[PDB]
């Protein structure tokens, strides 16, 4: 990332933050990533809950591709098979531990930046996560913040994570939002959620309508 | 002893429902003290919602098991008493309703069904003839105090808890929630 972004990160989050900008070579990035992920694994081995904000899987994969020796089998985009194998287990370390502790990992990926390997890592990492959140450009052109895509957003095994009552109070919003467009749903939701203090009150405020 | 053991099982699952209600009341009291107090953490709140949903489902199914066990014991007692009385003095009401019983005995199946429904109407008008007086009586001799304690109409909370109904998929996922809650409680 840019130095200004990381230096305004150091003074914004109370938790410790580790980063290495693009000034350093890719070896520094990959060794930092491996060191920090293995330290997080050691920490969660102590039945301690750990949450990871990852930026970004595409940049990580590019760094490993640059640093890993070539395997002789290069697919589209100048990426060989063994390059993506390290980020595969890097991202796959997220799980919930039986006896205690939980490693949660939420990561971001670059979209349609014009470089042909970005969609390669995109397609390689699809289907390996418990859930995904999508964002678009046309929403942010009119500056409707956040630019999340409700329709494309989804989760796997929602039943175990929440209760049936709140999950049904979620599918009702799903059925409400499917008919009209995504952006129109964005203004609708932000407008009818602004005056309500909390989503819990919003539930009864909208059910009567 | 089938009636006695059925009533014993009814008391057993009624006591199980009582224990479920006690655990529920504990859940609401801890929930209210946590919300009234410094409920700073929310993960415990989410766990409370998770447990209370399946706890309502458990008390609903406990009310269901109690209600149809009560219906079962009531109907078995009623049929036993009817069999005993109607065998004691079968000839009396037999001669009272002889023609249609002869129609039933030596005719075809549809004629038998017609006899059944004619006897149904006859017994209905029989009951309507005498119910106007409404003189007070007691229970059966062998099953007086058992049915007095269990009562004809069950607890009001029992029927109130059965107002809501769950879809079979909802019932299955709530059973899964109960299983995982039991696993968590064991740990």
């Amino acid at each position: 990332e840019r130095p200004e972004e990381v230096t305004e990160m150091q003074r914004l989050v109370k938790g410790e933050v580790v980063a290495s900008t693009f000034d350093e070579p890719a070896s520094r990035h990959v060794q930092v990533a491996e060191m920090v992920i293995e330290k997080a694994k050691r920490l969660v081995e102590h039945k301690k809950d750990v949450i990871i904000l990852l930026d970004s899987i595409t940049r990580l994969a590019r760094a490993y591709n640059t640093v890993v020796p070539a395997s002789g089998k290069v697919l589209t985009g100048g990426v060989d098979a063994n390059a993506l194998h390290r980020p595969k287990r890097f991202f796959g370390a997220a799980r919930n531990v039986e006896e205690g502790g939980s490693l949660t990992i939420i990561a971001t990926a670059l979209i349609d930046t014009g470089s042909k390997m970005d969609e390669v890592i995109y397609e390689e990492f699809k289907g390996t996560g418990n859930m995904e959140l999508h964002l678009s450009r046309k929403i942010a052109e009119k500056r409707v913040f956040p630019a999340i895509d409700y329709n494309r957003s989804g989760t796997r095994k929602e039943e175990l994570l929440t209760t049936q009552e709140e999950l049904q109070k979620m599918w009702i919003l799903r059925k409400i939002i499917h008919p009209m467009g995504e952006i129109d749903a964005m203004e609708f939701l932000i407008n009818k959620l602004a005056m309500t203090k909390t989503n819990d009150d919003f539930f009864e405020m909208m059910k009567r309508s | 002893t089938a009636l006695q053991q059925a009533f014993d099982t009814c008391q057993n699952n009624k006591a199980a429902w009582l224990q479920r209600k006690n655990e529920l009341a504990a859940a609401e009291q801890e929930y209210l003290r946590l919300l009234s107090g410094e409920g700073r953490n929310v993960s415990r709140l989410d766990e409370l919602r998770n447990i209370i949903e399946v706890r309502k489902w458990q008390v609903n199914q406990a009310a269901g098991r109690y209600i149809r066990s009560h219906e079962a014991v009531q109907h078995i007692s009623i049929r036993d008493r009817l069999n005993d009385f109607m065998q004691q003095h079968g000839t009396a009401l037999a001669a009272a309703l002889a023609p249609e019983l002869m129609g039933y005995s030596e005719l075809t199946a549809i004629a038998r069904n017609c006899a059944i429904q004619r006897a149904t109407d006859a017994l209905r008008e029989a009951l309507l003839s005498w119910l106007a007086k409404g003189e007070k009586i007691n229970y059966s001799a062998q099953d007086s105090d058992i049915l007095t304690t269990i009562g004809f109409r069950p607890d009001v909370a029992s029927v109130d808890d059965s107002r809501e109904k769950f879809t079979p998929a909802q019932n299955m996922i709530f059973s899964r929630k109960s299983a995982q809650l039991a696993s968590r409680q064991s740990v």
